[PDB]
């Protein structure tokens, strides 16, 4: 006999904050042989970006 | 691509001083040496170290 108009929140997650890293700064930073270390290993990080 | 660094130069402040001399010799040429029981510890610091 009686309606009710009921409000509802509903809420869904749409994205996150895009996040870039770099293998050379992150790994070790600013050293050469480092770097020089990493080119034998392939292009993972290259992957990874 | 890439990333963008700056190349660096040169340092910018030292150690402390070195100006002495590491009493080595006192341990290497010594007139008596001591047992592996017992040996001798000297405490050397402050000092250039060659
Ligand atoms: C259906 O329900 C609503 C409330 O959910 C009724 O509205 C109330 O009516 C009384 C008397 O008419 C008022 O004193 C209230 O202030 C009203 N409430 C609201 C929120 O407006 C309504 O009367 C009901 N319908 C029937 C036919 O009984
Ligand atoms: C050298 O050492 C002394 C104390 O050992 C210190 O006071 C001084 O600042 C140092 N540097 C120079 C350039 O004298
Ligand atoms: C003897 O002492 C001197 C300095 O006192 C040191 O230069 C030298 O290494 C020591 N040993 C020998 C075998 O000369």
């Amino acid at each position: 006999t009686n309606f009710t108009i009921s409000v509802t929140t509903e809420i869904l997650p749409v994205s996150m904050t895009k996040t870039s890293v770099d293998c050379t700064m992150y790994i070790c930073g600013d050293s050469t042989e480092c770097s020089n270390l990493l080119l034998q290993y392939g292009s993972f990080c290259t992957q990874l970006k | 691509t890439s990333n963008f660094r700056v190349q660096p130069t040169e340092s910018i402040v030292r150690f402390p001083n070195i100006t002495n001399l590491c009493p080595f010799d006192e341990v290497f040429n010594a007139t008596r040496f001591a047992s592996v029981y017992a040996w001798n510890r000297k405490r050397i610091s402050n000092c250039v170290a060659d």
